[PDB]
């Protein structure tokens, strides 16, 4: 069968499932953005923009 | 004149009585007479909390907060003596009343600040 590093080549002649896969990828990235924002909000101390800003 | 059933649940019970704009007069004080405050009412509209200074040690300001304990904040039915002093100044000496309310306000960032809003022994 397909080698492991070629599994996604099944999408090459499958525009619909390629769109599905792109949707899934986009979903993963946006989910990442959401969860990252949430973790930072769960850790960020907003009490001192001068000596403890976000980049610290 | 309003009854309990007119007021109940409206939030008016937590409001102090007001006077209309025509009430800009003067109430004569007789230094020979004794006086009392029959009803003192205090209705807070804003709670400010002094921010805990970063460490810059400059002027730390009072910042706005959000009331989370609802319309439970007013002091009322407070009574006490109104002394007329030798120098013509008046001194209110609080004796009793509903002269305290526990209040929780919430700071930016979520920190809750409970306080005993009071004028006890005023
Ligand atoms: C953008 C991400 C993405 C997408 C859209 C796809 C989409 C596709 N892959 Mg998959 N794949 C991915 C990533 C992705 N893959 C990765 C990272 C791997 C390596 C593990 C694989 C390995 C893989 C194989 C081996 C195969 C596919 C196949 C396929 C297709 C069928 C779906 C499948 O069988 O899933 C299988 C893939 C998974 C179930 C992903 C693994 C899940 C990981 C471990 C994360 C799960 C999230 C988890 C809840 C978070 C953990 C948190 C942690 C801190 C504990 C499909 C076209 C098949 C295909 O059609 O081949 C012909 C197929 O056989 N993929
Ligand atoms: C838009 C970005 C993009 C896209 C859509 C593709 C698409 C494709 N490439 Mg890939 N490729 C890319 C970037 C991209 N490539 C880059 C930047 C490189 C250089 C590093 C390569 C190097 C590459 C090679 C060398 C090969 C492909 C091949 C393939 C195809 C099959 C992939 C597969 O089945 O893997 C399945 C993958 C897994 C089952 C697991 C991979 C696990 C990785 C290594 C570690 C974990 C990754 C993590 C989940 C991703 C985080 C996201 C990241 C951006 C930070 C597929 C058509 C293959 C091919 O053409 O087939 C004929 C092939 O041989 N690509
Ligand atoms: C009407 C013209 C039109 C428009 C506006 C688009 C728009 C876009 N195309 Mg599409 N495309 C078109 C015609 C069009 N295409 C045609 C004629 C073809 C040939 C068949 C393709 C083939 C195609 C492919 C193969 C791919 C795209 C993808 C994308 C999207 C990438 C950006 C993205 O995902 O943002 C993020 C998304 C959002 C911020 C949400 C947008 C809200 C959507 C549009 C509302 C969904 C409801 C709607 C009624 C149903 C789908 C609408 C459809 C016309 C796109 C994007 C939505 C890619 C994609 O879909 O990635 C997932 C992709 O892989 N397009
Ligand atoms: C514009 C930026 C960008 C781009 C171009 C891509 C491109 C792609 N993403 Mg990624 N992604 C992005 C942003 C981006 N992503 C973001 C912001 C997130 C949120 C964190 C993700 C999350 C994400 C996930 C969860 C997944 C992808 C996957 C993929 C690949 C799907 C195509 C494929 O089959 O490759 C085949 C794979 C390769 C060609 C290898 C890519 C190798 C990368 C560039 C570096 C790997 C680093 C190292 C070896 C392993 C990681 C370290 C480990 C300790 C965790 C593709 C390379 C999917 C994929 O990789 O499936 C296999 C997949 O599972 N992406
Ligand atoms: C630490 C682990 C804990 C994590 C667990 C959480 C998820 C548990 C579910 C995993 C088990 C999946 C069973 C496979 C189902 C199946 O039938 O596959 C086949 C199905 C179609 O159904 C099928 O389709 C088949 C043919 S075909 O694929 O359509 O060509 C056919 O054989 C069949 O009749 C039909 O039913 O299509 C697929 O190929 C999808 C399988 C891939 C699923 C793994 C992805 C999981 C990651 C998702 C995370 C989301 C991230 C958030 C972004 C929004
Ligand atoms: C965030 C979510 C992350 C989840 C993703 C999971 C990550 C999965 C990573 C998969 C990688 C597995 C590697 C494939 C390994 C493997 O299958 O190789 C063998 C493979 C041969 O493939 P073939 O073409 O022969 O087809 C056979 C098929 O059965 C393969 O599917 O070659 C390749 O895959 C290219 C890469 C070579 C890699 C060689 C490195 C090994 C040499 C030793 C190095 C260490 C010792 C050094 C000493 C100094
Ligand atoms: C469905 C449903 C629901 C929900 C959804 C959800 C619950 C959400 C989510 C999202 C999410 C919550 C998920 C996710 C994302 C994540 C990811 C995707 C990430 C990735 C990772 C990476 C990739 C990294 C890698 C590496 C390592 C790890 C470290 C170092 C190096 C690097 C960075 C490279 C709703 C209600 C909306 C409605 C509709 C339907
Ligand atoms: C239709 C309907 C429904 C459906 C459901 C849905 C649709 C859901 C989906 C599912 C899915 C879609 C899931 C989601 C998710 C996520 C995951 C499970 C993973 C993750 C994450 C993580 C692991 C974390 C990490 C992070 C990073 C990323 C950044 C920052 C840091 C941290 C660490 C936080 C049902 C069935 C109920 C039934 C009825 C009907």
């Amino acid at each position: 069968g397909l080698p492991w590093y070629r599994v996604h080549t099944v999408l090459i002649n499958d525009p619909g499932r390629l769109i599905a896969a792109h949707l899934m990828h986009t979903a993963l990235v946006a989910g990442w953005a959401g969860s990252m924002a949430l973790y930072e909000l769960a850790t960020f101390d907003p009490s001192d923009p001068v000596l403890n800003p976000m980049w610290r | 004149t309003l009854t309990y059933d007119d007021i109940v649940g409206t939030g008016l019970a937590n409001k102090c009585p007001t006077l209309d704009d025509t009430a800009r007069g003067a109430y004569p004080i007789d230094s020979s007479q004794t006086y009392r405050i029959a009803r003192l009412c205090l209705q807070p509209t804003t709670f400010l909390v002094k921010e805990e200074p970063k460490n810059k040690r400059q002027e730390a300001e009072f910042v706005p907060t959000k009331l989370v304990t609802r319309e439970t904040t007013s002091l009322d039915q407070i009574q006490g003596e109104l002394k007329v002093n030798s120098d013509g100044s008046l001194t209110f000496v609080e004796e009793d009343g509903i002269d305290f309310q526990p209040v929780t306000v919430q700071m930016a960032g979520g920190e809750r600040i409970p306080l005993l809003f009071t004028v006890k022994n005023l």
